[PDB]
């Protein structure tokens, strides 16, 4: 339920010489921070409302931080390619996902540590902060490495005590935004296909967060194996949107029905085809 | 495994001159490390490279300038050498655990080389006493004014190099501390059993080698220009 | 490396002749550099800003790309994506009804 | 805060 | 940062400790234990975060919640004579600052024997040298005399203790150093 995550990302490029790392900091899957090479001034801004009060002396904290990260990858870029053999100066990219997850009670539930190497993965923290994963033979030096340098107990002593501390910190602000949705603003819509035939799209605009679903039927019974779905898409505005379809010979449109549930929503949205 | 190196390991200049220390690892960990220590206090860091052109600062920055072109190998440069600047310098290496030292380079940045002596040396036979008192006879070598302590003192039985029952003084001690250049002098001792020292074919040789000056030393003075050299004494012995 | 998933689509429904915004939305599509592109009845649409860069879970990446824009019954719209994982740009045109 | 990798590199 | 006792004495065989107590801990720093023999350069021995952590030669042990921590070396010898170092290494932080240590002295046994002997170099000249032998755990050495301290040698056969003293002065022999002072006063001329 309440989780914080930090997806980090060091991108090689041409020529350039100079990688461009950038953080991004999650809360309940809400960004509310971001770190960036290419930018003018390279700092953490507030993505966020909740994080404008925040001291200096905590920005100031974190993009030195942040700067210090920048170069672990740029480090662990170059040793990438030794591993794999690849030649200098090109596009090679390096993620990593760490954060921590709460249960009801505020205490830690999990503790998440991954990377990845050119979209594969490549060492991951086990669920026991104590051992490590390596999908293939070149991480196995990376693990050996980390290994034999203690390298867990560092990353659980910041998931389990740092990681944790501040997320509560961050949920005394949060619970105040991360609460507030939109509700969905459902409307079927008739079009024609091939003789005696039309597609029932079933639109669902202005809804948030993303977590929603549209549901056919026919006289009642559920109906999903023969649907058409699209992914839920951002509508630019703050919020998302998302529709369903079907086909059905011409004539028989009221017969079918399509409900929506999404979380600000005090019941289903049961829909129907209009004049 | 895990050996990190570094060359002139001893080295004199002038005041003003160029210093140029190398220290390399053949194990290509990503950071290095230079620190120096004198006698006074301890290890204080000079420079840190993370990895290539990435270089940082330290405690003791003014003064020298470092360069990193290949993982293996870490430079460290004194444009221009500061009396001051004689210190012990450390080379170091880390891949995340523990740093991994090298073996220390000393440098002594005089300010005149007047002050430059290779060392006499002498050897002093087991006293008649001791032989028939503990049973035993103990040699003792003594090399004498020189300076500064560039000197390894080692013993060589019949041509051999023996470690086995000799005892070396850690400090060279000075002949006399009043002055501000004080001349430095060493011992160590020999022991072996007096049965041993009893026959006149081994051979006793007392080697103390000098790192001093090299070729592009200038040297104008008039005694013969006191450069790198093994110095020794030696002693047969007696059945009398 | 993973082949883009585009959809192009619109903020508002499809008022013809009423402002609205057209929206490229990019994702499941490794590396993350990659070049996209609004067009207009064949031709590049300029002023077109685009989302910051961020991935999800599967490492795969993802953007929003959006530009002003005024719906007509002639006006054929589309999205062009050059991305590393294809021979050449990929060409998906509008659809008002999607 | 941010996690602030370990000093052993990749 | 850290804090350790200046010296530490012990004796070849007992098993020493090493405190240092270093409260103000980020827990996210780890605990080094550095030794440095005199002219070498400092080697690791160990280190830990938390528990008691342990080699071939030495045991850590860290305080329960941290704070402070102790080095112990088992049946120590000469050769573990040294300046041992205690410092707090951040796990994302490859900079490590040296204080001064604690400079540990292992005094070794047998029985002393003083005797203090002459002798003359081989090549038959004036120079004469006086050596002090035997005097074990007893500190003193208190003109133109030169005096060394006390070296300690380990014959591998069958220990012994030894010191070298001289003036130049061809002509006298054990005039100063040594002078109704400390030791039976019976020498050997």
């Amino acid at each position: 339920p309440h989780s914080m995550r930090y997806f980090e990302t060091a991108v090689s490029r041409p020529g350039l010489e100079e990688p461009r790392y950038i953080s991004v900091g999650y809360v309940d899957n809400k960004e509310f921070v971001r770190f960036d090479s290419d930018a003018e001034n390279p700092r953490y801004e507030p993505r966020a409302p909740w994080m404008e009060q925040e001291g200096p002396e905590y920005w100031e904290r974190e993009t030195q931080k942040a700067k210090g990260q920048e170069q672990w990858f740029r480090v662990s870029l170059r040793n990438l390619l030794g591993y794999y053999n690849q030649s200098a100066g090109g596009s090679h990219t390096l993620q990593q996902m760490s954060g921590c997850d709460l249960g009801s009670d505020w205490r830690l539930l999990r503790g998440y540590l991954q990377f990845a190497y050119e979209g594969r993965d490549y060492i991951a923290l086990n669920e026991d902060l104590k051992t490590w994963t390596a999908a293939d033979m070149a991480a196995q030096i990376t693990r050996r490495k980390w290994e034999q340098s203690g390298a867990a107990e560092h990353y659980k002593a910041y998931l389990e005590g740092e990681c944790v501390e501040w997320l509560h910190r961050y949920l005394k602000n949060g619970n105040a935004t991360l609460l507030r949705t939109d509700s969905p603003k459902a409307h079927v819509t008739h079009h024609p296909r091939s003789k005696g035939e039309v597609t029932l799209r079933c639109w669902a605009l202005g809804f948030y967060p993303a977590d929603i679903t549209l549901t056919w039927q026919l006289n009642g019974e559920e109906l999903t194996q023969d649907m058409e779905l699209v992914e839920t898409r951002p509508a630019g505005d703050g919020t998302f949107q998302k529709w369903a379809s079907v086909v059905v010979p011409l004539g028989k449109e009221q017969n079918y029905t399509c409900r929506v549930y999404h979380e600000g929503l005090p019941e289903p949205l049961t829909l129907r085809w209009e004049p | 495994d895990m050996k990190v190196t570094q060359m002139p390991r001893y080295l004199i200049k002038r005041m003003g001159e160029n210093v140029l220390l190398e220290c390399g690892q053949d194990m290509s960990h990503e950071t290095m490390y230079w620190y120096r220590q004198d006698p006074g206090l301890g290890l204080q860091l000079i420079y840190i490279s993370y990895d290539v052109d990435s270089n940082s600062e330290g405690d003791i920055p003014k003064g020298y300038r470092v360069s990193r072109k290949k993982r293996e190998h870490f430079s460290l440069i004194l444009d221009s050498a500061k009396t001051n600047q004689t210190s012990v310098y450390f080379c170091a290496s880390s891949f995340g655990r523990e740093q991994y030292f090298g073996p220390g380079t000393r440098l002594t940045v005089l300010e005149d080389l007047k002050n430059v002596f290779p060392p006499e040396v002498a050897v002093f036979e087991p006293s008649e006493a001791e032989i028939s008192h503990t049973q035993k006879a103990t040699l003792v070598c003594l090399a004498t004014g020189f300076y500064p302590d560039h000197v390894e003192l080692s013993w060589w039985v019949n041509g051999k190099e023996v470690h086995s029952g000799v005892c070396t003084d850690p400090q060279p001690l000075k002949e006399q501390p009043a002055l501000n250049d004080s001349r430095y002098a060493l011992s160590s001792r020999l022991r072996v059993s007096a049965t041993f020292w009893q026959n006149p074919r081994n051979h006793f040789r007392c080697q103390v080698q000098f790192y001093g000056l090299s070729e592009n030393d200038e040297w104008t003075q008039d005694r013969a220009k006191p450069v790198t050299q093994i110095v020794s004494a030696e002693a047969w012995g007696r059945a009398d | 490396q993973k082949t883009p998933q585009i959809q192009v689509y619109s903020r508002h429904p499809p008022e013809n002749g009423k402002p609205n915004i057209l929206n490229c939305y990019v994702t499941q599509f490794h590396p993350p550099h990659i070049e996209i592109q609004m067009l207009k009845n064949g031709k590049k649409i300029p002023k077109v800003e685009m989302s910051d860069m961020s991935f999800s879970k599967d490492w795969s990446f993802y953007i929003l790309a959006h530009t002003e824009f005024t719906p007509t019954e002639t006006d054929t719209y589309a999205c062009r994506v050059k991305h590393d994982s294809m021979a050449e740009p990929k060409t998906v045109y509008w659809d008002r009804d999607m | 805060s941010s996690l602030e990798n370990f000093r052993a590199y990749v | 940062k850290t804090t350790q006792p200046d010296s530490m004495e012990s004796t070849e065989g007992e098993t020493v400790h090493l405190p240092c107590s270093h409260a103000t801990i980020s827990g996210n720093e780890y605990i080094y234990w550095y030794r440095q023999v005199p002219l070498q350069g400092p080697e690791y021995v160990t280190h830990g975060l938390q528990q008691n952590t342990t080699n071939s030669m030495a045991f850590l042990a860290i305080a329960s919640d941290r704070k402070s921590s102790t080095l112990i070396l088992p049946h120590v010898s000469l050769r573990d004579a040294a300046v041992y170092h205690c410092i707090l290494s951040g796990g994302s932080n490859y900079k490590l600052t040296f204080g001064k240590g604690t400079l540990l002295t292992v005094t070794p046994i047998q029985n002393p024997d003083p005797a203090v002997y002459q002798l003359r170099d081989s090549k038959s000249s004036d120079k004469s040298v006086c050596l002090f032998t035997d005097f074990d755990s007893q500190t003193n050495v208190s003109s133109d005399v030169y005096i060394t301290d006390k070296c300690v040698l380990d014959m591998r056969s069958m220990k012994s203790n030894s010191a070298v003293a001289w003036s130049n002065k061809s002509d006298f022999a054990c005039a100063n150093a040594f002078n109704n002072s400390i030791i039976p006063e019976d020498t050997f001329f």
